[PDB]
């Protein structure tokens, strides 16, 4: 058990990093490339950053 | 409106309209999207309003 | 205080469906090559497998 | 005149004089019927 304890810690971080992909975070959109391909580049930047 | 091939770039690009704002999307892109459901609402009101 | 014409169009650009979509037509599919790839407005940068 | 803004529709914009994105300096415009009217036919502009 403290070595499943171990697989199981890093196992559950790097789970957390992929769904925070999924996070718009204030935007109109999490994906990129709705933004990209609704707006032009001078409000585009405001959502980009 | 349903079921069309739009040419959006036929209403921006003539002088008879003074507020031609696009809110969700910028005016330049709208030539490349399809857009599932179009809705149509007129009426007259005044200047300030 | 002079009577002005006003027009409110509403999409909903969930990407899927079809309908309304503008004047341009479909070219070929190039299969493995790097490319800037549109099926029915959703864009993107990628390799086509 | 709203058209003289940096990133705009309208073919003025498109087809005749554009600014750049990324622009500094300032736009001044003026109302000159007294001096442009009779009228005046030629004043063109690409269509």
């Amino acid at each position: 058990g403290k070595l499943q304890d171990v697989v199981n810690q890093n196992a559950q971080a790097l789970n957390t990093l992929v769904k925070q992909l999924s996070s718009n975070f204030g935007a109109i959109s999490s994906v990129l490339n709705d933004i990209l391909s609704r707006l032009d580049p001078p409000e585009a930047e405001v959502q980009i950053d | 409106i349903s079921n069309c091939v739009a040419d959006y770039s036929v209403l921006y690009n003539s002088a008879s309209f003074s507020t031609f704002k696009c809110y969700g999307v910028s005016p330049t892109k709208l030539n490349d999207l399809c857009f599932t459901n179009v809705y149509a609402d007129s009426f007259v009101i005044r200047g300030d309003e | 205080y002079q009577p002005y014409r006003v027009v409110v169009l509403s999409f909903e650009l969930l990407h899927a469906p079809a309908t309304v979509c503008g004047p341009k037509k479909s070219t070929n599919l190039v299969k493995n090559k790097c490319v800037n790839f549109n099926f029915n407005g959703l864009t993107g940068t990628g390799v086509l497998t | 005149v709203r058209q003289i803004a940096p990133g705009q529709t309208g073919k003025i914009a498109d087809y005749n004089y554009k600014l750049p994105d990324d622009f500094t300096g300032c736009v001044i415009a003026w109302n000159s019927n007294n001096l442009d009217s009779k009228g005046n036919y030629n004043y063109l502009y690409r269509l």
